[PDB]
């Protein structure tokens, strides 16, 4: 049985790493947490430290207050009842106002002002979470990437909560919080809209979902092939190309007749993954405003 | 014809079949016995496909389908128009499946590498082989499998998804769906972490894996550049894996509508009678 | 109607992005070349992107892709056909010539630096104060080749500072001299580490370093290379 580094055989440890300083303002961040052995076989041990600041706090008190707005309508919905609670979790939703206050901040709370309290709660705690990822890059010195990437995610969530709903007329077009109630409205968008399967733009992001998990197998697994020649040192490989790139590289020219560079490679990524829910979004966007039917519209291919 | 580093590889040897004789490549492109394999599985299932066409009465790729044998066939062969041609092409995909990560196997054997790509190959073989092979044979008949038509094969999905009603609430589907979605995560950000640290801001220079801070400045966690490989590996697979779990057992250990199997969770006795809530 | 311009033109951008990402991954092995070492005729449809220039920190200077590309390094291999596409036979030995599996590039020779500009890659001796926190500690343990012989022992591990992790381990032989090995390619069992791309005889032959407290990229290169090369090559010596 050879050694497959899927699982680290001796962990090390030394001081807390606490970081590149470059224009991070120290004073907010904490300082390192726990360690774990545990976490150690696969990736770090290392727990913290994270960085608080201003955006961040209202971030995740705002998130919590969202967290806890459904939370409280979930009691209520059991009568304040612990074990109907437990037994009635993935059952209790929070739903939208009624198609009659249309796009009205004036409905009952116990029929839709919670929920777009909730939702309140849930834009600001979103974008100012994006921003965090903006500014964490920012004060690092480093390339604006992942807030990029996390405004592709944040499009499909602003098409299904608010711009679609706001398009279409009324609050009662959006998702409702609950674990099973959600899945149905899911389902209930579809089937209403004449199967998604019939939207290129549905099609579409599935090819890139299938993708992801296609590109993520291929280059994970092929950063552990190549390891044993320190292949998952990306960056420097990037600055001065070594075996591990090469070898990568030939692996692929060799099979399917093409191949990356060690810096290409994570350009595929961040596109594979960004266009699921870039597309999705469209897709979903396109659904009521423009297309009801994507069987009709896909039978006229216009 | 060859990358500028690529010679130096370019040796003989790591064939697993046929000693030398297929040690050679074709462009860029290396054959091997598996090599050769693929082509005649690869070859004689288009053959199949593009006469199971004429035999359909068309040559357009958004009509083209070719389904498997009538449910009422069960286990045995039918008539080459009646899903015998399904059930060769079949034997062909899954023929060059294999070949295919054999071949990619020798390739690893030339190149000095761990078999990791093959074996994360081996997984979506797995997924297929539920579809078409396990699942049918387990439920009986050839004609449960998936027809292969672009957009037939499309209406099968669905068509079984309501089979058992809104397949959401197959149990192992959302374990299988979050590991998609959160694979499709881990890309996006594994590829956007390492080129803002390879494309850092203008004029300044390159970043180092000291990324580890942007995260946890981020979420106060990182898993470091050998974990995050190990992640989207483990993620990607899982997600394949749960897959093919969450329809192994649909038609088989439950075939009523998924709905349904939650019911075990609110009739559970400490609980099922409480009046108040959804359920009571 | 707007849902059809839409599609229209995501088919449109995303041929766009095709060209976009096929070019950005040709900034290296590119122009192709004849088994000889020659511009190739056929390129194929995708041309060259304009150069780009990456800032190396801690004044390591610039790398600037695409650029003039060359091995430079002999490569010791010869033609076995008369005609493009076969094997290139190793006219030496090809685990000592560095070809095949046993492939090194010629990286810069000096050491991989971290965020501080100090080498990212200690002997643990020497890092204040890295310890072994978990699974068997390989110190120590006699080091086995696939020939099932005893070839010397581990005497530290070299460990990745800023990412914590163990990297190579360092094993001294009958000659009192060490190598590296890489963490990738041992198995720490718990009476021996297990090397099996290498019979016992091969160790001498690892790649040597001349700092013995750090390792430089070019050093890395041919210590791995020549270590998995042993798969191959060392496969009439092996056994198991
Ligand atoms: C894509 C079209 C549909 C969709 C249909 C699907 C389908 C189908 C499924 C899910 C499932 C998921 N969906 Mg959904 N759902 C969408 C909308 C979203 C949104 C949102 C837009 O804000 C959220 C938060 C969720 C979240 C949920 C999770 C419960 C679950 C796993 C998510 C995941 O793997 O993320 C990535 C993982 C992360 C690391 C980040 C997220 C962490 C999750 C676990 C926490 C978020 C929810 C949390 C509040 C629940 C805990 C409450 C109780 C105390 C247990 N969905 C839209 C409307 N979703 C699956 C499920 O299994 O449900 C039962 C499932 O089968
Ligand atoms: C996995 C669960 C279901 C199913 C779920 C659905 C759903 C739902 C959708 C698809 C869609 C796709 N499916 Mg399907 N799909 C099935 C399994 C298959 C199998 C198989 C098992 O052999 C294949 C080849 C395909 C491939 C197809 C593509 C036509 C399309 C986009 C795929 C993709 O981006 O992958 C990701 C991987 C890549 C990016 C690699 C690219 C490889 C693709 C492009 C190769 C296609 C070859 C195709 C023309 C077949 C011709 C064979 C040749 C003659 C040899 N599906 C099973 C039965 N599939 C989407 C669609 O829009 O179709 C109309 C879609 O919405
Ligand atoms: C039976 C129901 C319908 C269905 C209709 C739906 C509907 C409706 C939708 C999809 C959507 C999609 N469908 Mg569909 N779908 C069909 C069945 C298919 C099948 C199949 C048959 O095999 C597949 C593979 C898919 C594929 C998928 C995805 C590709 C796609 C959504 C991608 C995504 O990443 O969302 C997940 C990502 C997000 C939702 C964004 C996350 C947003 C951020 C901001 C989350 C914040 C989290 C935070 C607030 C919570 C913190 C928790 C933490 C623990 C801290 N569908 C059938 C036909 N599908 C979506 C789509 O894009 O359609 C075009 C969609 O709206
Ligand atoms: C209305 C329909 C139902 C439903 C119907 C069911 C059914 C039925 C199935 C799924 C399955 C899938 N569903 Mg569903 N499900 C729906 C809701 C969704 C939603 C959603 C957001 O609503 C999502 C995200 C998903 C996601 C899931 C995934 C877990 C799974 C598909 C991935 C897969 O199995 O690939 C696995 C990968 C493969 C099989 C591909 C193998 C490819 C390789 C081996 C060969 C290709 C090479 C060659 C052909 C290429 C050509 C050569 C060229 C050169 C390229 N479902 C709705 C509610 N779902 C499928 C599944 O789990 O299958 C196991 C499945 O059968
Ligand atoms: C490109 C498409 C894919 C994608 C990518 C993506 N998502 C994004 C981004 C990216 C690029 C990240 O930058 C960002 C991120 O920060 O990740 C680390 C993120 C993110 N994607 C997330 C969720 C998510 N994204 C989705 C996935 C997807 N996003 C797609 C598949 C999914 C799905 C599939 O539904 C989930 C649910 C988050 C992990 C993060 C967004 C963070 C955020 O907006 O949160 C702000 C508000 C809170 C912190 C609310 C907290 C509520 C908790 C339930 C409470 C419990 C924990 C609590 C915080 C502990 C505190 C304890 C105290 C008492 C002290
Ligand atoms: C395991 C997790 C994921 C994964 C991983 C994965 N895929 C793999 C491998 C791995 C590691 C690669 O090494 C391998 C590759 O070569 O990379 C490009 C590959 C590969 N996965 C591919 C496709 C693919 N993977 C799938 C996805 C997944 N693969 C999972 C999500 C799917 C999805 C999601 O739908 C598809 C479409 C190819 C790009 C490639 C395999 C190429 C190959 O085996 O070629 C050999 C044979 C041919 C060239 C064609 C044979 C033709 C047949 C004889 C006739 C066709 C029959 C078919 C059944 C008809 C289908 C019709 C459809 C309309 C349904
Ligand atoms: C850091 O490392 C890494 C690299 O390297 C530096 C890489 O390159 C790659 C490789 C990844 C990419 C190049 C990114 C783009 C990849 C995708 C989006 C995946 C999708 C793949 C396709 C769309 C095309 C695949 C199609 C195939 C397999 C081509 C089929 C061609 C034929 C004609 C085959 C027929 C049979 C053959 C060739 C056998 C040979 C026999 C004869 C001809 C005789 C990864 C993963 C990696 O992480
Ligand atoms: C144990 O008990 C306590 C109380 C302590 C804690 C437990 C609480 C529990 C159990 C809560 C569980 C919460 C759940 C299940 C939430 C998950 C629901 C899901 C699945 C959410 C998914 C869909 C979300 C979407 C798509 C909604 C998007 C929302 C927006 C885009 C924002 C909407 C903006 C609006 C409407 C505000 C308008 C106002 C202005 C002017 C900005
Ligand atoms: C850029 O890649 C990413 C890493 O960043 C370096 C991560 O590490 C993780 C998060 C990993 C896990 C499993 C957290 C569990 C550990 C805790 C905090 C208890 C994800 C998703 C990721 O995509
Ligand atoms: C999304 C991944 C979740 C990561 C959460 C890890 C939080 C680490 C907390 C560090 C702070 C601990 N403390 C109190 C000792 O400072
Ligand atoms: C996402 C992180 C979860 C980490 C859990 C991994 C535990 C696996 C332990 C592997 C066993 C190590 N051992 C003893 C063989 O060396
Ligand atoms: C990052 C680029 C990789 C390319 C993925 C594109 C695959 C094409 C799949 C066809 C989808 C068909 N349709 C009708 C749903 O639009
Ligand atoms: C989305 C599937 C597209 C099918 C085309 C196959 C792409 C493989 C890359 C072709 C390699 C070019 N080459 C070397 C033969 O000239
Ligand atoms: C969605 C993936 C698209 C597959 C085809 C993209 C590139 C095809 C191969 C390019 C040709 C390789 N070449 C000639 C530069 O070596
Ligand atoms: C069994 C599935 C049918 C195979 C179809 C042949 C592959 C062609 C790819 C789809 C593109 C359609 N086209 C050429 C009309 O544009
Ligand atoms: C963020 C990385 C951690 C993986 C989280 C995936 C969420 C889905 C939960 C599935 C866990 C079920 N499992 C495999 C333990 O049985
Ligand atoms: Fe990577």
């Amino acid at each position: 049985a050879e050694y497959q580094n899927i699982f680290s055989q001796v962990q090390v440890r030394g001081p807390a790493d606490l970081g590149m300083t470059e224009d991070v303002n120290l004073a907010n961040r904490s300082g390192v947490g726990p360690f774990s052995t545990l976490l150690g076989w696969f990736g770090n041990a290392q727990l913290g430290p994270i960085y608080l600041g201003s955006l961040g706090v209202l971030s995740l008190f705002s998130g919590l207050m969202w967290f806890f707005t459904i939370g409280i309508w979930f009691w209520y919905q059991a009568g304040w009842n612990p074990a109907v609670f437990l037994r009635d979790l993935f059952f209790f939703s929070l739903e939208p106002p009624a198609p009659e206050y249309g796009l009205s901040f004036a409905a009952p709370l116990k029929e839709g002002g919670l929920w777009l309290i909730a939702s309140f709660f849930m834009f600001v705690a979103v974008w100012s979470w994006w921003g965090r990822t903006y500014l964490r890059a920012q004060a690092l010195g480093m390339g604006k990437h992942t807030a990029w990437a996390f405004l592709s995610a944040i499009w499909l969530w602003m098409v299904l909560g608010f711009i679609r709903p706001i398009l279409m007329g009324s609050w009662s077009e959006a998702v409702p919080y609950g674990i099973f109630s959600h899945l149905d409205w899911t389902n209930n968008f579809s089937l209403v809209h004449g199967n998604l399967f019939y939207n290129p733009f549905h099609g579409l992001s599935i090819a890139f979902l299938y993708g992801s998990a296609l590109l993520f197998a291929m280059h994970g697994a092929t950063i552990l092939a190549v390891s044993r020649f320190g292949g998952e040192r990306e960056l420097e490989q990037i600055a001065d190309r070594g075996t591990a790139a090469e070898r990568a590289a030939l692996f692929w020219r060799w099979t399917m007749g093409f191949n990356a560079t060690m810096e290409g490679i994570h350009r595929w990524a961040i596109w594979m993954a960004v266009l699921v829910t870039l597309t999705g979004g469209i897709g979903i966007l396109l659904s009521g405003t423009v297309v009801d039917n994507w069987y009709v519209w896909g039978q006229n291919h216009g | 014809a060859l990358l500028s580093f690529e010679r130096k590889y370019r040796v003989p040897g790591g064939t697993l079949v046929g000693g030398n004789l297929f040690d050679f490549w074709v462009g860029p492109f290396y054959v091997g016995f598996f090599g050769v394999a693929t082509f005649f599985f690869a070859a004689l299932g288009i053959i199949l496909i593009a006469w199971s066409a004429v035999l359909q009465g068309t040559w357009n790729p958004q009509l083209i389908s070719v389904y498997p044998p009538a449910l009422e066939y069960g286990l045995g062969g039918a008539p080459l128009a009646k899903g015998g041609l399904w059930q060769i092409i079949t034997i062909c995909a899954t023929g060059a499946f294999v070949s295919w990560a054999l071949r990619e196997v020798e390739i690893c054997r030339k190149l000095g590498i761990g078999y990791h790509i093959p074996f994360a190959f081996a997984f979506a073989i797995l997924a297929y082989l539920t579809l078409v092979l396990f699942r049918p044979v387990m439920m009986g008949a050839w004609g449960y499998a998936f027809p292969y038509g672009i957009w037939t094969h499309l209406d099968w999905v669905s068509n079984t998804g309501y089979t058992y009603g809104n397949f959401h609430y197959n149990p192992a589907h959302m374990i299988a769906i979050s590991f998609f979605f959160t694979n499709a995560l881990a890309l996006a950000l594994h590829g956007a972490l390492v080129l803002s640290a390879a494309n850092p801001e203008k004029g300044k220079e390159m970043r180092t894996p000291d990324e580890d801070t942007f995260f946890r400045d981020l979420v106060g966690y990182s898993i470091g550049t050998l974990g995050i490989h190990r992640l989207g590996l483990l993620l990607s697979l899982s997600a394949v894996f749960f897959s093919a779990l969450c329809m192994i057992i649909t038609g088989t250990i439950w075939f009523d509508q998924w709905v349904d199997w939650w019911q075990w969770w609110v009739k559970l006795p400490w609980w099922a009678n409480i009046p108040g809530g959804i359920n009571g | 109607d707007l849902a059809s311009l839409a599609i229209y033109s995501f088919w449109i951008f995303l041929a766009g992005l095709i060209y976009y990402l096929q070019t950005e991954n040709m900034r290296e092995g590119y122009p192709l070349e004849n088994e000889d070492g020659t511009p190739a005729a056929n390129q194929g449809p995708f041309p060259l992107p304009k150069p780009k220039t990456f800032i190396l920190p801690h004044g390591r200077g610039t790398l600037t892709v695409p650029g003039p590309e060359s091995e430079d390094r002999p490569i010791a291999l010869a033609r076995t056909a008369v005609s493009e596409g076969f094997p290139h036979a190793p006219t030496g030995d090809p685990m000592k010539d560095g070809v095949g599996p046993a492939s090194w590039v010629a990286r810069r020779d000096l050491p991989e630096l971290d965020g501080h500009g100090h080498n990212k890659i200690k002997p643990m001796k020497a890092a204040a104060g890295f310890h072994v926190s978990a699974g068997k500690n390989p110190i120590g343990l006699p080091v086995r080749g696939c020939d099932l012989e005893i070839a010397g022992k581990v005497v530290d591990i070299w460990v990745d500072i800023p990412e914590q992790m163990a990297r190579f381990l360092e094993v001294e032989l009958k000659d009192g001299s060490t190598r590296l090995l890489p963490m990738q390619m041992v198995k720490v069992q718990s009476n021996r580490v297990h090397v099996n791309a290498l019979s016992s005889d091969l160790f001498a032959g690892i790649p040597t370093i001349k700092s013995p407290t750090e390792v430089t990229l070019l050093e890395e290169d041919k210590i791995c290379g020549y270590v998995a090369g042993g798969l191959m090559y060392a496969a009439p010596k092996r056994k198991s």
